[PDB]
């Protein structure tokens, strides 16, 4: 996953689950995304699926 | 299975929005971008029991898809969750609507405004979309948008989220319910 095309003021609502670095599940990509954009880059990847 | 409940792709989890017929033909709808490429859709993450296999899919610039059924025994309910659906009709703002979701269950609120331009990016924009201040969050994705037993859209994205309130933008029923040729129940 690259956020760099992010922020995006939308996202598609399907459901594909990544696991932050916060340990928070993120719903999909899109959500995941605007996370890290919004945490100025601080949040990461821990892996793919749920937490 | 009903409006709201949970549909899985090869790749992931969506809503189904509304159970529609043409004929002796049942198929569901739901959100374009969770039908497009995929194939067959199962009731259960872990895909054991069928539901069928896309017949539509009508996304970036639509937000609708199609899935004909192949299950012969489930049965197929005309309603959302417990609530009946007895026709479509089009959004206007100000209108009171509700919205089902697999992820989300159920929650309320008003439309906003109509003909909205949605850009999810990479040149996945959506047009002709109706705008409101109801919440969703992944995995809702295709579930109905209702009025009373009316029909009014499928659920395509936004923001925000529940916790705090958010926008989300819905596909017009009525516009998937002529281009499939098929009709609510």
């Amino acid at each position: 996953v690259d956020c760099s095309e992010y922020p995006k003021p939308a996202c598609t609502n399907e459901y594909r689950p990544l696991c932050g670095s916060d340990n928070k599940t993120y719903g999909n990509k899109c959500n995941f995304c605007n996370a890290v954009v919004e945490s100025n880059g601080t949040l990461t990847l821990s892996h793919f699926g749920k937490c | 299975i009903s409006g709201g409940d949970a549909i899985y792709s090869s790749t992931g989890r969506c809503s189904l929005g509304f159970n529609v017929r043409s004929g002796s033909t049942y198929y569901f709808l739901t959100a374009g971008h969770c039908t497009d490429g995929a194939t067959t859709w199962w009731a259960n993450s872990a895909r054991t029991t069928v539901l069928g296999t896309t017949s539509g899919s009508s996304f970036p610039n639509n937000d609708y898809g199609i899935v004909r059924y192949t299950n012969t025994t489930i049965p197929k309910d005309g309603t959302v969750g417990g609530q009946d659906i007895t026709s479509a009709a089009n959004a206007t703002v100000g209108m009171a609507v509700t919205r089902r979701g697999s992820t989300t269950g159920t929650h309320s609120g008003s439309v906003t405004a109509l003909n909205a331009t949605v850009n999810y990016g990479g040149g996945d924009v959506v047009y002709g979309m109706i705008r409101t201040n109801v919440c969703a969050e992944p995995g809702d994705s295709g579930g109905p948008l209702y009025s009373g037993t009316r029909a009014i859209g499928l659920t395509s994205g936004g923001s925000g989220n529940c916790s705090s309130g958010g926008t989300t933008f819905f596909q017009p029923v009525t516009e998937a319910l002529s281009a499939y040729g098929v009709s609510v129940y």
